[PDB]
RNA sequence: AAGCGUGUUACCUAUACUCUACCGUCAGGGUUGAUAUGAUGCCCUGACGAGUAGGCAGGCGUGGAGGUCAGUGACGAAGC
RNA sequence: UUAAUUGAACGUGGACAUUUGAAUGAAGAGCUUUUAGUGGGCCAUUUUUGGUAAGCAGAACUGGCGAUGCGGGAUGAACC
RNA sequence: GACGUAAGUCAAGGAUGCUGGCAUAAUGGUUAUAUGCCGCCCGUCUUGAAACACGGACCAAGGAGUCUAACGUCUAUGCGAGUGUUUGGGUGUAAAACCCAUACGCGUAAUGAAAGUGAACGUAGGUUGGGGCCUCGCAAGAGGUGCACAAUCGACCGAU
RNA sequence: CGUGAAAUUGUUGAAAGGGAAGGGCAUUUGAUCAGACAGGCCAGCAUCAGUUUUGGUGGCA
């Protein structure tokens, strides 16, 4: 998963005499490639609908893009994920300037404030803010305020030798 | 002073004739590959304008390759992974896709890395890696000769003669492929991309279908 | 101890089937059986004379013997490292005709239907069947189909 | 003392390294077990197969 | 590591050469080995290695069984060949005018092969007269008729000899041979 | 005695397939495509940014 | 963090995989009108190589015996 | 055997061939004789019995160790 | 195969060309030591041994599947419906070698408890395969003959 | 009192030695040693062939 890329899957059941052309069912997917997009569409097919990727067909992968990958964008994303003992939903918010890198940052998330790996969550939905105060979060509403302004205190320095001769100082 | 002149020159002119067919034979395969793959490229495209999706043809050939060593391998696996002629890890051979040999594929899944092959990882494979079995022995394939001395009776006079029987799965593709001796590959130049081998490619490990992604990783150990 | 008799372990299998009891229907006792018909076994626990030991259930053989009301019957079984022949002599209410055999020989007709017109036109007739071929190339067109699904749906209870 | 009382285990291995085999079925089976009446009439019947074909190939 | 399908290593389990230390039978070998390999005649392969055959895996010949092949129709002018001993049978009492090669013959075969107005040659003239053995009549002698091969495969109801070494009765005709003792095998 | 490698060895290259010196005077493996511009229809365009 | 969870690459190294050489084994072959005179020889080709109990094969060594080297030796045999 | 060539079984003569009746592989296929060792097992995953349990006792399929070194788990018969 | 009109050339069925130093302890071998990393004591019984299991302080010499009677399989050799000279006899350069009559053993007949009887209807049978050979075919193949062997149905011998 | 082994020991010489010694791969050092001038030893460079590794860059879809 070097960038997740978003993907539609569309895909139908597999048409009969008796009923041909099916209903053409679409799902957007998360994944790092189109191998893990397509068997991620089989996932949430079984929970909806009878069918089975020997029973069905994929008719398209598409992968979508950023109609605008570099305006930042407030970001609340629906999560069901499952606990080491029950299943639970949960809606967070990311500032950042893709569907992608939100989803990114949103997995980095659960799996370091509650341990849930990519296996145990199920994307419901992501949603841009359209206009502020729709914001419920103080770590999203605090970048929001207007002329906002931070410095960054004590500046570490990566030196490429092993042995300096200053005593570096960290200011900035 | 005893005819050797004659049936010198004449071998020639055989030659001659033999590697005039086999170059016009490459030329009109050449021209349909390319004439295949832009029909299939307005395909998407004529279907996208009309409002509709064009459904590509379900993939009609596989290079299996087998990621897992010898050892710890429970029996009927074990069976069919002899049955695909994979007797040992970084082995690979071509399977036509039909729903009998779907079926062994998926009992070698956790033992096996596999997928669909371009015309440029068959083209490198047969020309780098490419051996004959000829009566039980394994040759270097290495001339037209060695191919049409065991195949020409199938139509296959030359190296992209059994190329093209091995992308274009045609009439005689089973003994255009028991032709070939197992493919023994190496270890892929710049590792397999994963901590794991053995666990799914969705998963993000190594072994099962991993469609296109295959030419990648043959492309490595070949 | 431990009992090993003829009947043991036969509480399911030699039942009839449910509200299947009673005598047997007349079509077993009309059925003509010849050297060489491939049959299936099924013993009937109503009739328990002339009747198949457990393991020949759901066996297939060949007839190799016609009796007056029994048949004799051919069948293979796993011994040790090796397979060894078993003649049987059961009665025919535990035997059926075998529907494999019936199957393949419309198949030995019909090859010969379409080879009688082979000389007459189109020779490769295609005799041999095939296994399952990947799909072909389609295009599924949108009218009254427009793809339209949801996401996956949020976490209840249901209780 | 007291040791193990059975098990199957290797019992496959065992039989495999020497090939579990059909029992090669040929033409013509043995006649045992045919009924004697349909045998005793069968060899009658032979026996006029063969003179008749005696007498018309000679 | 390799999945290995079959025994490695393995011999073919046929004899290549004959275990004899003949010096004459290794000239035969010798030549017939250049004959099976610069021609292509099926029955110079065939008697090289019927050459290599052991004493049992050549049963002796008689020159009744050379003549019964010689009722075949067109059989009469062929060579007969036999790659082992043609004894003699005193059961006849016509013999054909024939050729016949062979490793071996008895006094008393080749006595009456000759006095039939035949002739006895040696499987080195037959290669010189018979390079490709055209016209010729491989005759293999009856190799299950040993004496040992009844003991072979010996066990209950298979009705082999047992291997025994005084006959008659008070030896092994007792229960497990008769049902009023005990049982019939 | 040796195994050349095609793919290099360009005298091994002509020994096998003669079309390899037409292929690469012919310059084949870089060949422009013809420029269509035929657009998707208004129902693949909105399928696409739908949610 | 040099801890925990998760993602990306780069890198390290098995008697494993690829290529080549050498040894042996097996298998398929070539080779006689000079086989450039050793056909249990010479040579071509391919694959293979773990191992207790155990089986077989080819060899090394010791005492004595038949043959041979018209063998070695008080100008130094055997032994150490 | 049938009321009866009606059958049953075995046949004579005639017609049919590499798409000859699914896939894949085939490492040569089949057959025989003779004899060694062994007939204390144990461990891992999954199923499973008794038992509170056990580095316990007992079964099923498979893979291992035994019989086996190599790289890793610091170290270890069986784990990777 | 490639190039060259050809001549010929070439990176095309496995390294050649040019130059320098030394010509000996320089390289190399052996051995001692040092250094890096690794390395538990062998043999035995055992599911499992470095074991807090057993034998072993050391060294030399000795030290354990032999021979015989009868026999099974396989192999080599001689002869072959026979075969075995060596119990004996003859002979001898004298325990050797060489030569031999009658017997006898096994084989050439089986079966039954026995008294007994005792092996071709036939081209020593029929059918399915069967290597090789013959005929026709450029060959593929087709037909004929088909030893051994395999399956099966018969015929014959003995017992019942 | 022929020869006169090994265990075990004395002298001399060499070498190493902070709670064993011994060993396997490699090399340094010391000591010791075989062969060869009618090419033996160790190298440098160029152009190739085979197997790889690491870059720079070009044209296309
Ligand atoms: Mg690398
Ligand atoms: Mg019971
Ligand atoms: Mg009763
Ligand atoms: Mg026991
Ligand atoms: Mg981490
Ligand atoms: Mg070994
Ligand atoms: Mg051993
Ligand atoms: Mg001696
Ligand atoms: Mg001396
Ligand atoms: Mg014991
Ligand atoms: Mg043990
Ligand atoms: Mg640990
Ligand atoms: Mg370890
Ligand atoms: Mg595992
Ligand atoms: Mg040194
Ligand atoms: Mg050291
Ligand atoms: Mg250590
Ligand atoms: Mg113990
Ligand atoms: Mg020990
Ligand atoms: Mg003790
Ligand atoms: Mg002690
Ligand atoms: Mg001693
Ligand atoms: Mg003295
Ligand atoms: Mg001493
Ligand atoms: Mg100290
Ligand atoms: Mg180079």
């Amino acid at each position: 998963m070097a960038h997740f890329k978003e993907y539609q899957v569309i895909g139908r059941r597999l048409p009969t005499e008796s009923v041909p052309e099916p209903k053409l069912f679409r799902m957007r997917i998360f994944a790092s490639n189109e191998v893990i997009a397509k068997s991620r569409y089989w996932y949430f097919l079984q929970k909806l609908h009878k069918v089975k990727k020997a029973s069905g067909e994929i008719v398209s992968i598409n992968q979508i893009n950023e109609a605008h990958p570099t305006k930042v964008k407030n970001f609340g994303v629906w999560v069901r994920y499952d606990s080491r003992s029950g299943t639970h939903n949960m809606y967070k918010e990311i500032r950042d300037v893709s569907r992608v890198a939100a989803v990114e940052t949103l997995y980095q998330d659960m799996a370091a404030r509650h341990r849930a790996r990519f296996r145990s969550i199920h994307i419901l939905k992501v949603a841009e803010i359209e206009k502020t105060a729709d914001v419920k979060r103080q770590y999203v509403k605090q970048f929001l305020t207007k002329d906002l302004k931070f410095p960054l205190p004590h500046r570490v320095q990566k030196s490429t030798k092993t042995f300096s001769y200053k005593r570096p100082s960290t200011f900035y | 002073a005893e005819q050797v002149a004659a049936e010198r020159a004449a071998r020639k002119a055989a030659n001659k004739e033999k590697r005039a067919i086999i170059l016009e034979r490459n030329a009109a395969y050449q021209k349909e590959y390319e004439t295949a793959e832009r029909n299939i490229i307005q395909a998407k495209r004529d279907a996208k304008a009309a409002g509709s999706y064009y459904v590509e043809a379900q993939h009609k050939l596989v290079f299996v390759v087998r990621i897992k060593g010898i050892n710890k391998i429970p029996p009927k696996p074990r069976k069919v992974l002899q049955l695909l002629r994979l007797t040992r890890i970084n082995s690979g051979t071509f399977v036509k896709v039909t729903k009998a040999t779907l079926e062994l594929l998926k009992l070698i899944e956790p033992y096996v890395a596999y997928g669909y092959p371009s015309y440029s990882t068959i083209r490198q494979l047969v020309y780098k890696r490419g051996f004959g079995k000829i009566n039980k022995q394994r040759v270097p394939l290495s001339d037209n000769a060695i191919i049409e001395a065991n195949l020409g009776k199938y139509g296959i006079l030359s190296i992209d003669d059994l190329i093209h029987e091995i992308i274009t799965v045609g009439p005689h593709f089973k003994q255009a492929n028991n032709f070939l001796w197992p493919f023994k590959l190496s270890n892929p130049s710049g590792g397999w991309g994963v901590p794991r081998k053995f666990k799914h490619f969705i998963q993000g490990g190594s072994f099962g279908n991993r469609e296109e992604f295959i030419n990648k990783l043959v492309k490595s150990m070949n | 101890g431990k009992s090993h008799g003829y009947r043991s372990r036969t509480r399911y299998m030699f039942q009839r089937d449910f509200r299947k009891h009673g005598a047997v229907h007349l079509s077993t006792y009309l059925k003509v059986y010849k050297v060489g018909d491939i049959v299936d076994i099924k013993a009937n626990g109503s009739i328990q004379k002339g009747m198949p030991h457990k393991f020949y259930q759901g066996k297939t053989g060949v007839v190799y013997n016609v009796t007056k009301s029994s048949v004799g019957v051919i069948i293979n079984k796993m011994v040790g490292n090796r397979y060894l022949e078993k003649r049987l002599n059961l009665r025919v209410e535990h035997i059926k005709h075998s529907k494999c055999r019936q199957e393949f020989l419309e198949r030995v007709k019909a090859n010969a239907a379409k080879r009688a017109e082979a000389k007459a036109q189109g020779v490769a007739v295609q005799l041999k069947r095939q296994p399952a071929q990947p799909r072909e190339s389609r295009i599924v067109s949108t009218e009254g189909n427009v793809p339209q699904t949801l996401a996956p749906v949020p976490y209840e209870t249901f209780i | 003392a007291k040791s193990k009382n059975h098990t199957a285990h290797n019992q496959t291995r065992k039989a495999h390294r020497n090939g579990i085999k059909k029992p090669k079925t040929y033409k013509y089976p043995s006649l045992k077990g045919v009924d004697p009446k349909f045998r005793r009439n069968h060899k009658h019947a032979l026996h006029g197969t063969a003179k008749a074909l005696a007498a018309a190939k000679k | 590591g390799i999945d290995h399908t079959s025994k490695q290593h393995k011999r073919s389990g046929h004899r290549t050469a004959p275990k004899s230390d003949n010096v004459y039978l290794k000239l035969l070998v010798k030549l017939y080995t250049f004959l099976a390999r610069r021609t292509d005649a099926p029955f110079n392969k065939v008697v090289l290695k019927a050459l290599f055959l052991s004493k049992i895996n050549r049963p002796p010949v008689s020159v009744s069984r050379i003549a019964r092949a010689l009722k075949q129709e067109g059989a009469a002018n062929k060579t007969v060949v036999v790659v082992g001993t043609v004894t003699d049978d005193a059961r006849i009492f016509e013999f054909p005018k024939t050729t016949v090669a062979a490793l071996r013959f008895t006094a008393g075969a080749r006595a009456k092969i000759v006095k039939a107005g035949g002739e006895c040659i040696t499987l080195d003239q037959l290669a010189v007269r018979a390079p490709k053995g055209q016209n010729t009549l491989i005759l293999r002698g009856p190799r299950n008729s040993r004496e040992a091969v009844r003991h072979f495969g010996m066990g209950p109801h298979k009705g082999k000899a047992p291997r025994i070494l005084s006959t008659g009765r008070k030896f092994e005709r007792a229960r497990g041979r008769r049902r009023s003792k005990g049982f019939k095998v | 005695v040796l195994k050349k490698n095609p793919l290099k060895n360009k005298q091994v290259l002509l020994r096998l397939n003669p079309y390899a010196k037409v292929f690469a005077a012919e310059k084949l493996g870089s060949k422009k495509a013809e420029k269509t511009g035929t657009k998707p229809a208004a129902v693949f365009t909105e399928t696409l940014k739908h949610d």
